């Protein structure tokens, strides 16, 4: 049975889409702006997207397109290299174990929202410790951020991550509900995801629209809105803002998690993949930007409520789109429609989102796995029964404490050194030359040497110096006041590290496996696995300068 | 599917060759069709692509000229100013045939073709 194709390019083009424009736009670019002076991050996030995350998307759907296998057995051009997308399903799997936590949130919030009464509107709720006050009638103390930390999570059952408590059943039975939507539109292939993603991958448009035209007319936006474009120019010095741009870059983008490379494994040969990583780049930072704006005018409106600086209402984490956006709709007049608008659209936000991390693992493993390939029912069951398993953590009282966790080590430095690796194999040891030589059998012409570049020198230098000044600039992890144990930091760095060392002992299991001399087993392992007839023959382009020399 | 080609044999330096491409099981016409010649590795040569786009490795650029029949379902590969480089034996590969079809990457069983 041949490989199957899209029914259309739009069921691609959403799918593709639908995934790059994911939670992270909402819930994680607009806190990562806030964090680092607003517009300060802006320079260092829009110069690491045309630098690194524009080419490695492209070089991602080429790479599948081309190849037409998953990030795992993508790696036959290059077999040293499969480590990288062992490492990348990996990363796909470990951010799903807490980005379904996450569309859970948006569903039991959504839920809570089929009321003329919000309940973040106002205290006396079973949930309402004694100290709930609302200030705009000490921000932790909120009706909304009560809500959110006590009726939703019941944090304040959990002392830290040691004791985490067990799992919510509301937000159980709402990860339920996810992860059986998430069944249905992957069990079948990728022919009834593209038929989802008609919706899922559109309505946030429509929604986040509305929602900056209102939020620009609210009183206080304006001050927002300059903190957003106030761009602090001396917090640039920092590495930090440096290493959250690049990994909220190719967290958003979805680069580094092999849903791209699976994605374009089903296009047709001729698909114009250069336009179509363009387009949702574009796409993924407009979107990014637009929620920033809202999201901001939203803090400056609520500042001017409560009478407070944007610095004494913003919250870390989910805090931004759980906290405060509830907090703004429940003063606003229709309050029940803008609160099921709001969530409806972070429901479909996330539902392609992971989706498409859910294929990533599903085809990669198929491809690898013939076995797998054939049962795919039984495989995409096993996929989200894991993955519900493993988000039990998240929703348990201190589940909140998993999910910092899991969001700073699952897919940070662990990602970027997933795409750095992606790069460099494909640039160097396969060969930028040959990549481009693939790219024109697809589509006719060569890429320009803009993208060549960027694939072999710009992009790995710069993913090379975030991943090492992440690892030298790490700060122990944190959420809100709670400071989490020191052995919290040697879990998420063990986390981090597990997918990073795929990639070395992958390379040790194929040069032991390998039988031959040592250059021999090298020649094997950097020789494309369709070549290794001329390993005999002593004709490997990688042992020769002309290979490297290759700009 | 299947493709069966056919128009190979030893022309002159600087001559012509017509090859084709009979295919069967698929309509050419939605497909993205290939051409490949192994002298070394199998080369990409020419590509007549799902929407009639035409496409050509550098090395056979302005003088290869790849056509399909749509009543024949039928590929060509009019091969003009042959050199002794052109020398090898000729594939034609279905990549697949389009959208919301299957990527068969079959391939012929190949036509020689010889430039004296
Ligand atoms: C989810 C996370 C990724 C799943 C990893 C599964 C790797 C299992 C595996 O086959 O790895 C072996 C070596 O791996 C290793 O030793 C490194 C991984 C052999 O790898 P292989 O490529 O020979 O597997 C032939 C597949 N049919
Ligand atoms: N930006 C993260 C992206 O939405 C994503 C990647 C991998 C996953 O398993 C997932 O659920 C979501
Ligand atoms: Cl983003
Ligand atoms: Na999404
Ligand atoms: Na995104």
């Amino acid at each position: 049975q041949p490989r199957e194709t899209w029914g259309k390019k739009i069921d691609f083009l959403l799918s593709v889409v639908g995934f790059a424009v994911d939670l992270a736009n909402v819930w994680r670019f607009p806190y990562l702006c806030y964090k680092n002076g607003g517009g300060a991050f802006l320079i260092p996030y829009t110069l690491f997207l045309i630098i690194a995350g524009m080419p490695l998307f492209y070089m991602e759907l080429a790479l599948g397109q081309y190849n037409r296998e998953g990030a795992a057995t993508v790696w036959k051009i290059c077999p040293f290299f499969k480590g990288v997308g062992y490492a990348v399903i990996l990363i796909a799997l470990y951010v799903g174990f807490y980005y379904n936590v996450i569309i859970a949130w948006s569903l039991y919030y959504l839920f809570s929202s089929f009321t003329l009464n919000l309940p973040w509107t106002d205290c006396g709720h079973t949930w309402n410790s004694p100290n709930c006050t609302d200030p705009k009638l000490k921000y932790k103390f909120t009706p909304a951020a009560e809500f959110y930390e006590r009726g939703v999570l019941h944090l304040h059952e959990s002392s830290g991550i040691h004791d985490i408590g067990l799992p919510q059943w509301q937000l159980l039975l709402c990860l339920m509900v996810v992860v059986i939507v998430l069944y249905f539109s992957l069990w079948k292939g990728v022919k009834t995801s593209g038929k989802v993603v008609w919706i899922t991958a559109t309505l946030p448009y429509f929604v986040l629209f509305v929602l900056l035209v209102h939020g620009v007319t609210l009183p206080g936006a304006s001050n927002g809105i300059n903190a957003y474009l106030h761009i602090d120019f001396y917090r640039l010095k920092e590495a930090t803002v440096w290493i959250d741009a690049a990994t909220q870059i190719f967290f958003s983008l979805g680069a580094g998690f092999g849903v791209l490379i699976a994605f374009a494994s089903y296009n047709k040969f001729d698909n114009n993949c250069y336009r179509d990583a363009l387009l949702t780049s574009s796409i993924n930072c407009i979107t990014s930007f637009v929620s920033g704006f809202a999201i901001f005018s939203i803090l400056g409106y609520m500042a001017h409520e409560h009478k407070v600086n944007i610095e004494d209402v913003a919250t870390e984490g989910a805090g931004l789109v759980f906290i405060l956006y509830p907090e703004a709709i429940s003063t606003l007049s229709g309050s029940t429609f803008w609160a099921v608008v709001f969530f409806v659209m972070l429901l479909a936000l996330g539902l392609d989102s992971s989706m498409g991390g859910m294929e990533a693992v599903i085809t990669g493993l198929a491809d690898d796995f013939q076995v797998l390939k054939r049962h795919r029912k039984l495989f995409t069951f096993g996929v989200t029964f894991s993955t519900f398993l493993l988000a039990l953590f998240c929703i348990t009282k201190g589940g909140i404490y998993v999910l910092t966790l899991l969001d700073t080590f699952a897919a940070g430095t662990s990602i970027l050194f997933a795409v750095l690796m992606e790069a460099i194999g494909v640039s160097w040891f396969y060969g930028v030359d040959r990549f481009s030589n693939d790219i024109q059998q697809m589509m006719g012409f060569r890429p320009g040497l803009y993208w060549r570049l960027c694939w072999k020198f710009v992009s790995p230098a710069f993913l090379l110096f975030v991943v090492v000044v992440s690892i030298i600039n790490f700060k122990p992890l944190t959420y809100d006041d709670y400071i989490f144990p020191p052995w919290a930091n040697w879990v998420g760095w063990g986390i981090a590290l597990s997918s990073m060392v795929l990639v070395p002992i992958y390379v040790i299991y194929k040069f032991l496996s390998t039988q031959g001399s040592l250059w021999e087993r090298l020649a094997y392992g950097i020789t494309p696995e369709n070549e290794h007839h001329l390993v005999a023959q002593r004709d490997i382009r990688q042992f020769q300068l002309q290979h490297w020399l290759a700009i | 599917v299947q493709l069966v080609e056919s128009g190979g044999g030893l022309v002159q330096a600087g001559g012509s060759l017509r090859l084709s491409c009979a295919a069967s099981g698929f309509p050419v016409y939605q497909a993205n069709m290939y051409w490949y010649r192994q002298a070394k590795e199998r080369e990409w040569v020419a590509a007549i692509q799902s929407e009639g786009r035409t496409i050509y490795a550098d090395s056979v650029k302005g003088r290869f000229t790849i056509s399909r029949d749509n009543s024949k379902n039928t590929v060509y590969l009019q091969m003009n100013s042959l050199k002794p480089e052109d020398t090898a034996v000729y594939y034609c590969n279905v990549k697949d045939a389009g959208w919301a079809s299957y990527q068969y990457d079959y391939w012929g069983q190949g036509t020689q073709v010889t430039v004296s």
